[PDB]
RNA sequence: GUGGGAGAGGGUGGUGGAAUUCCCGGAGUAGCGGUGAAAUGCGCAGAUACCGGGAGGAACGCCGAUGGCGAAGGCAGCCA
RNA sequence: CCGAGGGUAGGGCCCGUGACUGGGGCGAAGUCGUAACAAGGUAGCUGUACCGGAAGGUGCGGCUGGAUC
RNA sequence: AAAAUGCAAAA
RNA sequence: GUGGUUCGUGGAGCCAUGGGGGAAUCUGGGCGGACCACCGCCUAAGGCUAAGUACUCCGGGUGACCGAUAGCGCACCAGUA
RNA sequence: CGAGCUAGCCCUGGCCAGGGUGAAGCUGGGGUGAGACCCAGUGGAGGCCCGAACCGGUGGGGGAUGCAAACCCCUCGGAUG
RNA sequence: CGAAUGCCGGCAUGAGUAACGAUAAAGAGGGUGAGAAUCCCUCUCGCCGUAAGCCCAAGGGUUCCUACGCAAUGGUCGUCAGCGUAGGGUUAGGCGGGACCUAAGGUGAAGCCGAAAGGCGUAGCCGAAGGGCAGCCGGUUAAUAUUCCGGCCCUUCCCGCAGGUGCGAUGGGGGGACGCUCUAGGCUAGGGGGACCGGAGCCAUGGACGAGCCCGGCCAGAAGCGCAGGGUGGGAGGUAGGCAAAUCCGCCUCCCAACAAGCUCUGCGUGGUGGGGAAGCCCGUACGGGUGACAACCCCCCGAAGCCAGGGAGCCAAGAAAAGCCUCUAAGCACAACCUGCGGGAACCCGUACCGCAAACCGACACAGGUGGGCGGGUGCAAGAGCACUCAGGCGCGCGGGAGAACCCUCGCCAAGGAACUCUGCAAGUUGGCCCCGUAACUUCGGGAGAAGGGGUGCUCCCUGGGGUGAUGAGCCCCGGGGAGCCGCAGUGAACAGGCUCUGGCGACUGUUUACCAAAAACACAGCUCUCUGCGAACUCGUAAGAGGAGGUAUAGGGAGCGACGCUUGCCCGGUGCCGGAAGGUCAAGGGGAGGGGUGCAAGCCCCGAACCGAAGCCCCGGUGAACGGCGGCCGUAACUAUAACGGUCCUAAGGUAGCGAAAUUCCUUGUCGGGUAAGUUCCGACCUGCACGAAAAGCGUAACGACCGGAGCGCUGUCUCGGCGAGGGACCCGGUGAAAUUGAACUGGCCGUGAAGAUGCGGCCUACCCGUGGCAGGACGAAAAGACCCCGUGGAGCUUUACUGCAGC
RNA sequence: UCGAUGUCGGCUCGUCGCAUCCUGGGGCUGAAGAAGGUCCCAAGGGUUGGGCUGUUCGCCCAUUAAAGCGGCACGCGAGCU
C-alpha cells in the first residue's frame, strides 16, 4: 500500500504513489465510458466561477450505477477491478447474469468472482444494495441515497463510510462520512461495507507538477496581492491580515458559518 | 518583434464580416452608420 | 513414544453486564459541589437528587488467595 | 630503468594554543530557601516526560531499601 | 491521620 | 410603496399603480387641495375621430449669405485617397 | 468596437540532435527456521546531469534624429516538462 | 494681427553637414548603348551549405512569362528591375476543399428566463491541421502540370445481364478507438565502398600508361508469387440484458483448434512493360539543347526518428467523437431488394501563376527584428541537427574611388609586476573535449562530483582479442589490447570547448514575474494548521433562466494563513471578530385600543392615540489564539568591589517561554573582544546594553539546489602601474545622392565692475586684419520635455477605514 | 532661475588664493651642538603607494623634504563613471 521512492531526484524523496495491485486486470477501459467535457473552471458564460482550474490530465469518463434497484433481485459476478480517474475509489466491474455489464464503486473487501445482488431479500454481505429499512443495525455502510430513487449521494469517497445509529418511523439514522448525525428515509438504497481504497488520504503529490496533472492551477494568497484584488492585498512587507481573515469576495473565512438557516432538511439533522 | 496585426482571413470575416454584424443590434446599427455615411466598404474586404 | 493432566502463557475474531460521562425525554425544586474550614466552580436560561431512552470509551466487581502461568518483561468478564 | 630528495595537490592521526562558553573539584564563619535523614511533618527511592530561581514538583508505571487499630 | 522555617566555626 | 403636477412629505388633494383588503348600478358613484357638513360640478373602470401642429431625404423661389484657408467634410470621379 | 497584441482556459495536431547518470522491478548466488537483508547481472526510472534545435533574457559592450518605437555582439538560464 | 510651444501653406537655417541599412569581397575581358564601377556573357576571387539550398501551409494578389520602355519608385547609377505600357500564362472523377463525419465552440424546432433590445437550452444543424476517401513514374511550355501528353493502376454513381441471399434503417451491436516512456524482428528511404560494368578524354611541372586519374552504375510498374508483420478463435445449447425486433451483441454450459494453422489486411521485394541515364567535348543562347550510348544499370557495406502499425514491455497522471465499414433485425417488400462478378455509360463547383525565414508575408522603408510543417548530401572531430571545410543549389547583402591623422567601435599582441584597478576582478583572461588514476568536510546515503588534482592524446611498423554481416570463412563495417619506433615549441596541433576552493545571508528544491529600466530573498510549490460545506452543498458568475462546483459527495469541495524536511510553537479571551445561549433588557412594521379630537341636528364620517403582545439586531452570559491582536514599572538585597539567585511595591486581560540576538532588524555604532590582512566602517566567530528579535505576517536549524546578495584565497590576466604597436569598419579627401532637432534679428572677443543678485549686447580698460578646415567641450544660465520634487487649485483619479451617506448582498 | 540653473562621491584635466605642508631667506629663544619651539618673508616648483568604507572626512599600514588648507555653480555628467 502506498509505494514509496528512493529521492534519485529532490521530490522523488518525499513522493508516494497509490497501490495498484489491489486492480484486477484492465488496464483499459469497457466502452461504458463517455467523453468528459473539461471546464478548466469556466461557466456557461464565459467565466471562471471556481478559481484555479484546468490543464491536467485527459480523460474519459465511466458511468456508474448510482441506483442499483432498477436491477432488484438479479445477480452479477464481479469482473475486475479497476482505475476511475474521476473519483478517489476504484470501480468494480460487475456482469449482471441478465447478460448486462455496469459498475459499482468497489467496496473495500469485495473480491473478484465475487456474487453481487441488490435488493430487500439480499443477504447482508459486501457489495450488496438494501434499503436501509433492511440493513442490520449498526453495519456500516457507503453509496447512501438521501431521498428514495434519486441515486446514491452519500459516502462515496475513498474509504468513508456510514454506519446505522437506529431507526425512527419511516426514516433511520445515520452516522455520516462528517460525524453528522442525520435522518435517511427507510427506503433509500444502501450497499453494505466500506468505500475502500483507503490508504488514499496517504499519497503524497511531492512535486509541483503532480498537482499539476490533477488539474489543479496555482492557488494564490489574498496576502500577496494588491487592495484592487482582495481584502488582503497590500502593505509594504509582508503584513498581516490586519482585518478579521478574508475571501477575495470579502466574507470571513475563519469560523463564520455559511449553511442557510431556514432550510427544510434542518428538520432531518442532529449534529455536527 | 512579433506585431500586432497578424491577418488571417478567416478571422476576419468570422469577426467584422457582413453576416456577424448582422446578428447583433451593436453590429446592425454600425452597417446603418456605415451606410448613411455612404461609405463604399460596409464591411471589411474579402477573400 | 503412548495415555492422561493444570493453568490469567501467547496470537486473532467476537460478545456481556455493572459504573462514569454526555445528549434526549419525563417529573421536580433552591441549591448542589467541595474542605480542615472554605473559595473558585455548577444552578431559576430549571442544576443536584429520581425514572425512562440513546451514544461512546475504557476497565473487568464478587470468584480472588500470602493461588496459577511465563525465560524475563509480564498475563485476570465470557466464547471460539 | 629504478632512484635520495625536492616540488605541486589532496586526506588521516596526534600534540599545543584560541575570544567565548560548559559544567567539575576545592576553598573556618556569604545569600536564598527545607528537598532527604524520625508518616522528616506530601512515605521514600526510581525509569521516563513535562514544568519550575534553586533544592525540587507533578504525570505514568515500578521497587520496599516504607507502612494495619 | 500531621498548621509552622531556621540554628556562626572550631573542641 | 412609488410616479406625475409648480408641489422636494408638506395641512397634500387630484391623476397614474407594484402589494394587501375589496363594494355598489341613479336613493348609484368621482370631483371642487387633508377631514366634516352644506351648496355645486361631473359621470371612471371599452374603442375611433379629420383640421389647425412638428420635421426636411426631396423639388422650387428668394437673400444688406459665402466666394476655393470661405461656403457642406466634397465647386474637382469624396465619405474617396 | 476590440483577445488577428498579450493573459488564462477549452478542442485538435505537431516538435525536443546527441551524449551522461543508472531508481524500482525481475533473475541468480549468499543468508535465515522462514524472513529481513547483502552482492552480481539485468533493467531503464527522473518537474535527474551536459549540450543543439526550440524557449529564454543573466552580466557586459554597442546602439541611442538606431538596422530596430526593445535591435546587435559576446556571455548566460531551461531544454521529457 | 506680430506674437496664443496659435492654425493651414510656402520657403529658409543647420549643410553640401550626418548618412546612403550588417566588415561575405572583389578584379578584369568582351557585349550592348546617347550615356555603363552598377545591365549581359566569360574568366579569376570571396560567402552560405540543419542554408543564405529545396518543398508545403498561412498571408500577399499578377509581383509570374515575354516585347517595348526610363519621368518617377531604386538610398548612387541604370541600358536593369519586384518600376511604366502592352500581350500572353494558372487545364484534375484520383492533389486540397466542398455535393462525407463529427471536436471544442457556435447555432438551435422543444422548452425555460428576461422592461424592450435580448439571455439560456435537449435533440438537430454548423464547425477541422483530427476521422473517412480512388494516382504512381516520365515527357512537354518562354510561362501550368500527380492538372496536358506518354505508359502502367484505381474509385464512385447509373443502366444491364449471370450467379448468390429473407432483402431491408436514420434503429440494436461491432468497429472506427486513440496516453507517456522504452522498445524488439523484418524492410524501405538514404549513404559510403568496389579490384566488377559503362564512359568522352587527360599524362602537365620532377615522377606515374597505371588493377592510374576523372564520370556514372538507377526510377515506376497491376495479377501472380516470396519475405516480413497487423487483425481474427470454430460449433452447438440456453437467454429474462443492449428502452421495438433480431438468428446480431452481451451472459451461462457444453464440445473442438490454441496454434496466425487457417481466413484476411497492410508493408517490402520481384515482377509483363514503360522510362531515366554523367564527366567532357561542341555548339546555342538571358540558358537550353546535341554527342558521349545500343550507355552501364551490377556486388558488398552502414542505415533511419520512416514503413509493417491496431507490434511489444513498463508506468500512472489512466489517455476524443461521429460517420465510412461489418453485422442484426423493423416496418415494408419478397415481379422487390441486397451481395458478388463482368460489361457499357455517367463523374459537378472552387483552388492551381508567382513570393513564401522573405526586396512580394507582420514590422510607415527593397527595415540587420518576428513567422508553423517537411527534406536538409560529403569528410574529420567520441557522438550529434554541434563545429570546420564542402556537393547540389544560392549569394557577394543597389553608392563608389582613394587616403592611412586625432578619435570611436570590433579585433590581435606585450618587457617586469599580477587586482596595486574599482562600489565590485566590472571587463577580459584562465579552464575547456575525450580516456584513465584519483577525489574531502558534510549528508536527507541519492548526493556532495566534472568535487579537488593529476597523467594520456599525433604518426609509422609488428603481434594479437571480440562483435556485425557473410557461412560455421574472404572481403566489408565495429569496438578494443600489447610491443617497437619517427617528427615538432606544440598531436582535442585549426574550429566547436567548465576557472577552482573556503565561507556567511536569504529562499528547501525544478518552476513563475513587472512585454519595453527590477528575475529577486517577490510569486508559485509539495506539505502543515484553521475554517466553511449533508448535497437543489458551501462558494462564484447571472436581474433571471441557467451555469460552474460536479456528472464530484466530507479520504470531497470552497476560503485563509503558513510554505521540503528536523526540533518546536509558550502566557493573555479585558477590547474587536466569529461561535454557543428557549431566560432577561431594548426594538420596526403589524396587532390592540384605554382615553382625547375635527365635524354634523343626529345615525355617523374622519382623525389622533397610553397599556399590552411584538423579529432580526444590539445588550447581557459564556467560549474561542495556526481568530484581529497584546505579551510592564520603580526601589532594595551576597565575604571587596561587581552584579543580584532573593525581597518590597504600583499597574495589567496577561507582562516575552524556548531559541536566536550590533541581525536583510543595533539609534548611540567603525559597540567591545577574537579571527582574517603589513593595514579590515565590510566579512567570520564571540559577548548581550535586543533604541526597536521571538515562535504558522511562524522560531531556530538543515543536506542539495541559485545567471540571487556578502567576505576570503589560489589560478590568470592591459583592471591597473602605464602605456605601446598592429588590424579591420568609420572619422579625413574626391565623384554620386543628400537629412535632423534648433533657429527674435546679429555686424555674436577678454578683464574688472555694474545690472532682476552669474553680461558677446550697459561703463571702463585691454586685446583684436578678412574667410574658412579638422578637432575639444569651459560658456551662450547650450538642446530636448509648458518640473516628475515642493507648494497652490474649495483640480483630478487609484487605494483604506470603527469618516459621512447610500446600494448589492445576507 | 520650477514653458528644467542634473544632486553627493569618484576619474579626467586643470587654474587660481596664501591664512605656507615641504624646499629658499630670516628675527626671538627658557637657541651649547645636532635637533626643536614660535613668529616674519616667500606662491617658483613640489606635495607618495596601500587596507577599510559609496563615502567627503577620518582611522590604519608602509614611506617621504613634505604627505598644506581653501576658491573656481561644495571647478569639471552637450567630458566619463
Ligand atoms: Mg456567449
Ligand atoms: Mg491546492
Ligand atoms: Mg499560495
Ligand atoms: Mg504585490
Ligand atoms: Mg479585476
Ligand atoms: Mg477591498
Ligand atoms: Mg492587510
Ligand atoms: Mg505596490
Ligand atoms: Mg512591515
Ligand atoms: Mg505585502
Ligand atoms: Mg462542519
Ligand atoms: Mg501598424
Ligand atoms: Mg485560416
Ligand atoms: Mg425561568
Ligand atoms: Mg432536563
Ligand atoms: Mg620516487
Ligand atoms: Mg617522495
Ligand atoms: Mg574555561
Ligand atoms: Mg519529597
Ligand atoms: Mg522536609
Ligand atoms: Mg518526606
Ligand atoms: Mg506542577
Ligand atoms: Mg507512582
Ligand atoms: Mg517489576
Ligand atoms: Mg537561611
Ligand atoms: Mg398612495
Ligand atoms: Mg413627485
Ligand atoms: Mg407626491
Ligand atoms: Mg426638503
Ligand atoms: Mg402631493
Ligand atoms: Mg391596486
Ligand atoms: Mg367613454
Ligand atoms: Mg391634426
Ligand atoms: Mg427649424
Ligand atoms: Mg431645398
Ligand atoms: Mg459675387
Ligand atoms: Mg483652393
Ligand atoms: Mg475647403
Ligand atoms: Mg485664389
Ligand atoms: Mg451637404
Ligand atoms: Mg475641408
Ligand atoms: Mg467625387
Ligand atoms: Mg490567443
Ligand atoms: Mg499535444
Ligand atoms: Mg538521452
Ligand atoms: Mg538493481
Ligand atoms: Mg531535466
Ligand atoms: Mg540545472
Ligand atoms: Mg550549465
Ligand atoms: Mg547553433
Ligand atoms: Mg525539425
Ligand atoms: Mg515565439
Ligand atoms: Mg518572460
Ligand atoms: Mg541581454
Ligand atoms: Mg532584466
Ligand atoms: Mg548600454
Ligand atoms: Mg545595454
Ligand atoms: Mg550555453
Ligand atoms: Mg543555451
Ligand atoms: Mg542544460
Ligand atoms: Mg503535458
Ligand atoms: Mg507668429
Ligand atoms: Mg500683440
Ligand atoms: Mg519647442
Ligand atoms: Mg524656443
Ligand atoms: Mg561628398
Ligand atoms: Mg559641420
Ligand atoms: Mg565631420
Ligand atoms: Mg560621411
Ligand atoms: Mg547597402
Ligand atoms: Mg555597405
Ligand atoms: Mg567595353
Ligand atoms: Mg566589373
Ligand atoms: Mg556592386
Ligand atoms: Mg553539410
Ligand atoms: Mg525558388
Ligand atoms: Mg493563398
Ligand atoms: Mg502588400
Ligand atoms: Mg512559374
Ligand atoms: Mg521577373
Ligand atoms: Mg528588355
Ligand atoms: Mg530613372
Ligand atoms: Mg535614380
Ligand atoms: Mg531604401
Ligand atoms: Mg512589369
Ligand atoms: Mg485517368
Ligand atoms: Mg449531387
Ligand atoms: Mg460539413
Ligand atoms: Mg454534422
Ligand atoms: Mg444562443
Ligand atoms: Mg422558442
Ligand atoms: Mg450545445
Ligand atoms: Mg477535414
Ligand atoms: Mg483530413
Ligand atoms: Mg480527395
Ligand atoms: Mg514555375
Ligand atoms: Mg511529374
Ligand atoms: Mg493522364
Ligand atoms: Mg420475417
Ligand atoms: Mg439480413
Ligand atoms: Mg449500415
Ligand atoms: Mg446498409
Ligand atoms: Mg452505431
Ligand atoms: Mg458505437
Ligand atoms: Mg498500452
Ligand atoms: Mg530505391
Ligand atoms: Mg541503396
Ligand atoms: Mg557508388
Ligand atoms: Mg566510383
Ligand atoms: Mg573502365
Ligand atoms: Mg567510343
Ligand atoms: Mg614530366
Ligand atoms: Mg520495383
Ligand atoms: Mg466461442
Ligand atoms: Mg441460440
Ligand atoms: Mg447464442
Ligand atoms: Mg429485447
Ligand atoms: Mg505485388
Ligand atoms: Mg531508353
Ligand atoms: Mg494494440
Ligand atoms: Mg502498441
Ligand atoms: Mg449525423
Ligand atoms: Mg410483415
Ligand atoms: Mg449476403
Ligand atoms: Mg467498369
Ligand atoms: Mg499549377
Ligand atoms: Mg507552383
Ligand atoms: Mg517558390
Ligand atoms: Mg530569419
Ligand atoms: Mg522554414
Ligand atoms: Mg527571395
Ligand atoms: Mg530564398
Ligand atoms: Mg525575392
Ligand atoms: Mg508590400
Ligand atoms: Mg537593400
Ligand atoms: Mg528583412
Ligand atoms: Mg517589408
Ligand atoms: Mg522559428
Ligand atoms: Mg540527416
Ligand atoms: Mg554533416
Ligand atoms: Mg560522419
Ligand atoms: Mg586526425
Ligand atoms: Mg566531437
Ligand atoms: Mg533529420
Ligand atoms: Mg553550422
Ligand atoms: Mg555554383
Ligand atoms: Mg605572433
Ligand atoms: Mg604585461
Ligand atoms: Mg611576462
Ligand atoms: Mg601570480
Ligand atoms: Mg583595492
Ligand atoms: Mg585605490
Ligand atoms: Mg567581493
Ligand atoms: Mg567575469
Ligand atoms: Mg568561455
Ligand atoms: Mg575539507
Ligand atoms: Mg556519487
Ligand atoms: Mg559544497
Ligand atoms: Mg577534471
Ligand atoms: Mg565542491
Ligand atoms: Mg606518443
Ligand atoms: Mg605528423
Ligand atoms: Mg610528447
Ligand atoms: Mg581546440
Ligand atoms: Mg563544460
Ligand atoms: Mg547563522
Ligand atoms: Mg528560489
Ligand atoms: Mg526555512
Ligand atoms: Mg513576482
Ligand atoms: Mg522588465
Ligand atoms: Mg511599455
Ligand atoms: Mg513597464
Ligand atoms: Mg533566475
Ligand atoms: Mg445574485
Ligand atoms: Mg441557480
Ligand atoms: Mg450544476
Ligand atoms: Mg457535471
Ligand atoms: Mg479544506
Ligand atoms: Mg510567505
Ligand atoms: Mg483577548
Ligand atoms: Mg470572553
Ligand atoms: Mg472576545
Ligand atoms: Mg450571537
Ligand atoms: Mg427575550
Ligand atoms: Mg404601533
Ligand atoms: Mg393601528
Ligand atoms: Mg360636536
Ligand atoms: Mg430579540
Ligand atoms: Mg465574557
Ligand atoms: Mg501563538
Ligand atoms: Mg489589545
Ligand atoms: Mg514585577
Ligand atoms: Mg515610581
Ligand atoms: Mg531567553
Ligand atoms: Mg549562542
Ligand atoms: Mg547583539
Ligand atoms: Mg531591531
Ligand atoms: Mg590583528
Ligand atoms: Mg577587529
Ligand atoms: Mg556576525
Ligand atoms: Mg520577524
Ligand atoms: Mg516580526
Ligand atoms: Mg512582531
Ligand atoms: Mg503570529
Ligand atoms: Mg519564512
Ligand atoms: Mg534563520
Ligand atoms: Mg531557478
Ligand atoms: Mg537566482
Ligand atoms: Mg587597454
Ligand atoms: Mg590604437
Ligand atoms: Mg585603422
Ligand atoms: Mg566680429
Ligand atoms: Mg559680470
Ligand atoms: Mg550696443
Ligand atoms: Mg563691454
Ligand atoms: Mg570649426
Ligand atoms: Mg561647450
Ligand atoms: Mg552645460
Ligand atoms: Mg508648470
Ligand atoms: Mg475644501
Ligand atoms: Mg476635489
Ligand atoms: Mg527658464
Ligand atoms: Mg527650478
Ligand atoms: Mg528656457
Ligand atoms: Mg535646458
Ligand atoms: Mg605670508
Ligand atoms: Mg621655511
Ligand atoms: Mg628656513
Ligand atoms: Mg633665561
Ligand atoms: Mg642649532
Ligand atoms: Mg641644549
Ligand atoms: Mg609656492
Ligand atoms: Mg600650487
Ligand atoms: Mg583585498
Ligand atoms: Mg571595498
Ligand atoms: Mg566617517
Ligand atoms: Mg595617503
Ligand atoms: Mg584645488
Ligand atoms: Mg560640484
Ligand atoms: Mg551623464
Ligand atoms: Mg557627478
Amino acid at each position: 500500500a502506498v509505494k514509496k521512492f528512493k529521492p534519485y531526484t529532490p521530490s522523488r524523496r518525499f513522493m508516494t504513489v497509490a497501490d495498484f495491485s489491489e486492480i484486477t486486470k484492465t488496464e483499459p477501459e469497457k466502452s461504458l465510458v463517455k467523453p468528459l467535457k473539461k471546464t478548466g473552471g469556466r461557466n456557461n458564460q464565459g467565466r471562471i466561477t471556481v478559481r484555479f482550474r484546468g490543464g491536467g490530465h485527459k480523460r474519459l469518463y465511466r458511468i456508474i450505477d448510482f441506483k442499483r434497484w432498477d436491477k432488484v433481485g438479479i445477480p452479477a459476478k464481479v469482473a475486475a477491478i479497476e482505475y476511475d480517474p474521476n473519483r478517489s475509489a476504484r470501480i468494480a466491474l460487475l456482469h449482471y447474469v441478465d447478460g448486462e455489464k455496469r459498475y459499482i464503486i468497489a467496496p473495500d473487501g469485495l473480491q473478484v468472482g465475487q456474487q453481487v445482488v441488490a435488493g430487500p431479500d439480499a443477504p447482508i454481505q459486501v457489495g450488496n444494495a438494501l434499503p436501509l429499512r433492511f440493513i442490520p443495525v449498526g453495519t456500516v455502510v457507503h453509496a447512501v441515497e438521501l431521498e428514495p430513487k434519486k441515486g446514491a449521494k452519500l459516502a462515496r469517497a475513498a474509504g468513508t463510510s456510514a454506519q446505522i445509529q437506529g431507526r425512527e418511523g419511516d426514516y433511520v439514522i445515520l452516522r455520516l462520512p462528517s460525524g453528522e448525525l442525520r435522518k435517511v428515509h427507510g427506503e433509500c438504497y444502501a450497499t453494505v461495507g466500506a468505500v475502500g481504497n483507503a490508504d488514499h488520504k496517504n499519497i503524497v503529490l511531492g512535486k509541483a507538477g503532480r498537482s499539476r496533472w490533477l488539474g489543479r492551477r496555482p492557488h494564490v494568497r489574498g496576502a500577496a496581492m494588491n487592495p484592487v484584488d482582495h481584502p488582503h492585498g497590500g502593505g509594504e512587507g509582508r503584513a498581516p491580515r490586519g482585518r478579521p481573515p478574508a475571501s477575495p469576495w470579502g466574507w470571513q473565512t475563519k469560523g463564520l458559518k455559511t449553511r442557510k438557516r431556514r432550510k427544510p432538511s434542518s428538520r432531518f439533522i442532529i449534529a455536527r | 518583434m512579433k506585431r500586432t496585426w497578424q491577418p488571417n482571413r478567416r478571422k476576419r470575416a468570422k469577426t467584422h464580416g457582413f453576416r456577424a454584424r448582422m446578428r447583433t443590434p451593436g453590429g446592425r446599427k454600425v452597417l446603418k452608420r456605415r451606410r448613411q455615411k455612404g461609405r463604399w466598404r460596409l464591411t471589411p474586404a474579402v477573400r
